[PDB]
């Protein structure tokens, strides 16, 4: 997730690895896969 | 070769050499390489003039530095010389061209091809999208 | 963890019946006993766990004959060991 | 244990030509229907590989290397025929007198299968369902067919014969064989038997990935039947000895020696 | 960071930190400060904080910066999670993606018929409608919040006998509507906004000029299948005190749109100002055969459609219904209880028609096939025009197909006759597509905006039928008949031919095993009055068929160089 709003440029890598962002349909139903934790 | 450009870039290179040049022997220092592209609008970072020194002591004289240019001019101009080669093809302009429209310009254009070469053309490759003709062109 | 070879030898008295088993060289508590008229096939059962696992070995004590020469009865005589080819291993 | 599949014998192995035979089901279980190779080996499920293809219209599931979505459920009754075509080398099923549309809509997307050695009808069972195979020894007694068949060149399978087709099965109950040297993970050979040691037998194993390994209940092929050194005790002795050594890294834990 | 570590370190280093809790709890020294969070939930409460935002920082300035970009970027990712799984309304349900649906709604109002930037979110709303179409419904009323804007947009027929929210929001609404089928909660006020929408477009079909779209027209039959004022006495405005077996629904007209219907097919009704209302209303007349079981009133199904036919049977002029014949899809829903036994005169209806057309077929194409004296004018009369019967043509046969998916058990059974005129006259293709028609197979527009498509492939669900009452014996003759035909011997000119052929010879293998069942099946009649024609027929027509099934079923580097 990281910056998604912040680099407003429109040819920024956003708009390009944006495929990169619908590649995590590998996980099924692992909603409950684990807790929350952070740094 | 160098007769890929034309009389203009080349009495432009020379106004740009012997504008920075020493002493007028055609010298300049691997300083003023990069000084002598920044004056004309192209900005490459180091790398692009690290190799070509490289490719040629610290002496830049001016047959060397009209090679330079002409490769640094070709190799995008060899990459683009081919989507306005494919502009008289299709009539609109976005890269759809009809397959029965291609048989009587492309048997027509002067460099002797039979009807036999664009039947073995066509054939190994409705309308053809102008990316696969680059792709069936360079093969 | 044992770095040495346990090896099971069974021995088969076929007019009396009596079967017996010796761990090496050292006689254990079993025995068995059979009917008159009964046939026996020697059988090995193992879950393997290494990259080399068992060996049949035909072999004779110091005074008994060894199998070869008792299964077929062309020689039922000569006690030298024998491996004619129709031994073979099934699962 | 679990599947009782059935086969026709392997000498009416069809390489040419158009044959059809229908299926009928009572019960709504897991039932395999479809064509096969002529080496058909058990204990394996039917249509997870190349050795047959088969639908199972429990799920609307075919299964050729895998399964894949193709048709809908079954209902009672469940009067299913299966067509072939080897001349365009095309597999075609029929419910009801109906074909199957595919994912998109084609014909049963069964094609371009090779003779290689024939094909057989072939047909499974789960627990507690019953099936009725209809071969076509006559022709009234298959129900639908006319509708398909006739008007495209289609005959039953046993058109014309004096006889019922006889038929095999998987029986379950465990039998010894010797070992085939081709089995993935086990290798078996002969030492000689020299001077210092009598000859023996041994084995091997493919200890890694890939798969692994049960408990093999092995046994040697022989039958020494129950009666009924100095050279004179060796030559009126009755009893003998045979041996086996366990190796290293074997548990004896895990290994029993003795006599079946 | 820590949650990308490697199973070494995620295996060791929590039981060197499990352990030291453990320790915490001997000595009664505590120190605290499965259930399914589901983090697709936790990824729409990431969206909540943002669907929370959303209106509350954009049409805050919006309707009065860097932040509009994510809008650019996670709509885009939500059109293919959602369309990726489309199974998690299976097992772990949870209404918290229901509220997604219309907190994005409410945020996807403010201009429900104007907007601005993109309309792709619209598209991301159809995805999501998917998904949709106990506790079930709560704090929504979303349907009620439905019933604002449709209601004057009632009145924007009047205001000019609103302008994207019967595209936009009549999208989503149409969608979901005629996505629900499956699941039904209930009709609480919905009918009141659906009588205040039905009955106000079952009179906005009479204002000319602008008739606006008949898009939403069909939007009322994806809606019909909620449950049962043009005549709502005791279910609209005398009913606001609190729905058993109230013997009225549709039956305000239910002997009366069928005798209006009755007298619609009666007149000629060949004109766009026929039907009007009816040829955007009268397609949810159909959708009453739901709940109706498959049709109680089996002669009015049997008769709804034919009457349909009958203005079908009109038969419309060059572009005339143009547009007017994407009402077919409903058409391939009338004959699933189609018990039309009867047929005979509406097999005839489909069938002296179609020869009618073959006839008018036959008069272009005979006017294109004898009129080669080197002109192109005629490319205007002979060919064009061809177009505009063969649009004609792929509009009845794409009602046969499912009238044959049914007539073929008892058809092929008993006896025939009856199909065999079908069967006789389904040369149509036959005396075109596959007669070198050229023009005929000059689709070319019908081809693409309306290869195996129609035409030859409806004779082939009959093709089978029409060689049932053939031979019942001996064939042979037709493969004599099928080679004569390959030497091209015209029609009537090879019969005469086949006339002198000895005679049908069947005396060995098969026949008992195939005629056996012909001579117990057919039982009609045998002479030598068939001699060909019914030999003649699957003849030069498979013929054909299968031709159409045979065969239609270098320059080197430095040289491209140049040519490049």
């Amino acid at each position: 997730g990281v910056t998604s709003e912040e680099e407003l440029h429109l040819t920024r890598k956003l708009f390009w690895g944006i495929f990169d962002s619908l590649a995590h349909k590998k996980y099924d139903q692992e909603l409950y896969r684990m807790a929350m934790p952070c740094l | 070769m160098a007769d890929q450009l034309t009389e203009e870039q080349i009495a432009e290179f020379k106004e740009a050499f012997s504008l920075f040049d020493k002493d007028g022997d055609g010298t300049i220092t691997t300083k003023a390489l990069g000084t002598v592209m920044r004056s004309l609008g192209q900005n490459p970072t180091e790398a692009e003039l690290q190799d070509m020194i490289n490719e040629v002591n610290g002496t830049i004289d001016f047959p060397a530095f009209l090679t330079m240019m002409a490769r640094k001019m070709k190799d995008t101009d060899s990459e683009e010389e081919i989507r306005e080669a494919f502009r008289v093809f299709d009539k609109d302009g976005n890269g759809y061209i009809s397959a029965a429209a291609l048989r009587h310009v492309m048997t027509n254009l002067g460099e002797k091809l039979t009807d036999e070469e664009v039947d073995e053309m066509i054939r190994e490759a409705g309308q053809v999208n102008y990316e696969a003709f680059v792709q069936m062109m360079t093969a | 963890i044992s770095h040495t070879d346990l090896v099971i030898g069974c021995l088969v008295d076929l007019a009396t019946g009596l079967m017996t088993f010796t761990a090496n060289g050292k006689e254990s508590n079993t025995f068995f006993q059979v009917e008159p008229n009964t046939k026996l096939f020697p059988a090995v059962f193992v879950l393997p766990t290494h990259q080399n696992v068992i060996q049949f070995e035909l072999g004779k004590q110091k005074n008994i004959m060894p199998l070869s020469a008792a299964m077929f009865l062309s020689e039922r005589k000569n006690p030298a060991p024998q491996c004619p080819p129709r031994l073979e291993v099934q699962m | 244990d679990r599947v009782r599949i059935f086969r026709a014998e392997k000498s009416y192995t069809v390489q040419s030509g158009r044959w059809y035979f229908e299926f009928e089901a009572v019960t709504t279980g897991e039932m395999r229907v479809g064509w096969a190779r002529p080496e058909l080996r058990p204990d394996v499920e039917l249509g997870a590989d190349e050795l047959a293809y088969v639908f199972n219209g429990h799920r609307g599931q075919r299964w050729h290397l895998g399964s894949e979505p193709f048709g809908r459920p079954w209902q009672s009754g469940d009067v299913v025929g299966c067509m072939i075509d080897l001349t365009e080398n095309t597999i075609i099923f029929t419910l009801n007198g109906e074909v199957l549309m595919s994912d998109s809509g084609s014909e049963t997307a069964f094609r371009e299968i090779e003779i290689g050695d024939g094909f057989l009808p072939v047909c499974s069972l789960g627990p507690g369902q019953v099936g009725h195979l209809n071969l076509g020894q006559d022709v009234s007694s298959l129900r639908f067919f006319a509708i398909c068949g006739l008007q495209e060149g289609f005959e039953p399978f046993a058109i014309n014969m004096q006889r019922p087709v006889t038929t095999w099965f998987s029986k379950s109950l465990p039998q010894f064989e010797p070992v085939p040297p081709e089995h993935p993970h086990y290798e078996v050979a002969r030492m000689d038997g020299t001077v210092d040691t009598p000859p023996c037998l041994r084995l091997a194993h493919r200890t890694w990935g890939s798969q692994n390994s049960l408990v093999e209940m092995l046994f040697l092929r022989l039958s020494l039947p129950v009666q009924f050194d100095d050279p004179e005790i060796i030559l009126n002795t009755t009893t003998y000895y045979y041996s086996v050594r366990v190796f290293a890294g074997q548990e004896p834990s895990c290994v029993w020696v003795g006599w079946v | 960071p820590y949650d990308t570590l490697t199973a070494k370190e995620k295996a060791r280093d929590r039981e060197k930190a499990q352990e030291l809790l453990k320790f915490l709890q001997m000595n009664g020294y505590a120190v605290t400060r499965l259930d399914t969070s589901s983090i697709e939930k936790r990824f729409a409460f990431g969206f909540l904080q943002q669907l929370l935002r959303w209106m509350d920082i954009s049409q805050e300035f919006i309707a009065h910066i860097k932040f509009f970009a994510k809008i650019l970027l996670p709509l885009i990712n939500q059109y293919f999670t959602n369309h990726c799984l489309y199974f998690l309304s299976t097992p772990a349900k949870v209404l918290g993606s229901g509220g997604h649906a219309s907190n994005k709604e409410k945020e996807m109002i403010t201009s429900l018929f104007c907007k601005l930037a993109a309309l792709v979110r619209h598209r991301v709303s159809l995805f999501g409608t998917d998904a949709p179409a106990v506790a079930l419904l709560p704090v929504l009323t979303t349907l009620f919040q439905h019933i604002a804007q449709h209601q004057f947009g009632d009145d924007v027929i009047l205001d000019d006998v609103c302008s994207i929210y019967s595209l936009g929001t009549t999208k989503n609404t149409y969608v979901e509507k005629l996505r629900p089928a499956l699941g039904e909660c209930l009709a609480r006020l919905a009918a009141a906004m659906p009588v205040a929408f039905l009955e106000p477009q079952l009179n906005e079909y009479n204002a000319c000029s602008v008739y606006t779209t008949k898009s939403p027209r069909e939007r009322a039959i994806l809606g019909l299948p909620n449950s049962v004022p043009d005549i709502p006495v005791l279910d609209r405005l005398m009913a606001d005190i609190g729905a058993r077996y109230t013997e009225m629904p549709h039956v305000i007209e239910i002997t009366l749109p069928m005798l209006c219907s009755y007298l619609p097919r009666w007149w000629e009704r060949g004109p766009e100002a026929p039907p009007p209302a009816l040829p955007a209303g009268a397609p949810p007349p159909c959708t009453a055969v739901t709940s109706d079981h498959l049709n109680s009133l089996l002669g009015n199904i049997l008769r709804i459609i034919v009457n349909n036919l009958g203005i079908d049977e009109a038969t419309w002029m060059k572009r005339l219904a143009v547009f007017a014949q994407p009402i077919v899809s409903r058409a391939r829903p009338e004959l699933l209880h189609s018990h039309f036994i009867p047929t005979i005169g509406r097999l005839r209806k489909r069938a002296g028609k179609v020869v009618a057309e073959e006839e008018q077929l036959r008069l272009e194409a005979k006017a294109e096939a004898e009129e080669g004296e080197l002109l192109v004018r005629d490319e205007f009369s002979v060919l064009c025009r061809d177009l505009y019967a063969l649009y004609p043509l792929l509009i009845r046969y794409v009602d046969n197909n499912r009238a044959h998916w049914l007539t073929e058990p008892n058809a092929n059974a008993e006896e025939l006759f009856r199909m065999v005129g079908e069967i006789f006259i389904y040369w149509s293709k036959s005396h075109n597509f596959k007669r070198e028609e050229q023009n005929f197979v000059v689709q070319n527009e019908i081809n693409n905006m309306s290869v195996a498509t129609l035409k030859k492939m409806l004779p082939i669900g009959l093709n089978m039928c029409a060689p049932t009452d053939q031979d019942l014996i001996m064939l042979a003759k037709t493969r004599y008949a099928l080679k004569d035909t390959d030497e091209e011997v015209r029609e009537f000119l090879q019969n005469n031919l086949h006339l002198q052929g000895k005679v049908e010879g069947s005396p060995s293998l098969r026949w008992q095993m195939a005629l056996y069942r012909g001579l117990p099946g057919r039982e009609e009649d045998a002479d030598d009055p068939e001699k060909i024609v019914r030999r003649v027929q699957e003849v030069s027509a498979v013929l054909y068929h299968l031709e159409q099934t045979e065969h239609p079923y270098l320059l080197s580097k430095q040289r491209r160089r140049a040519v490049v």
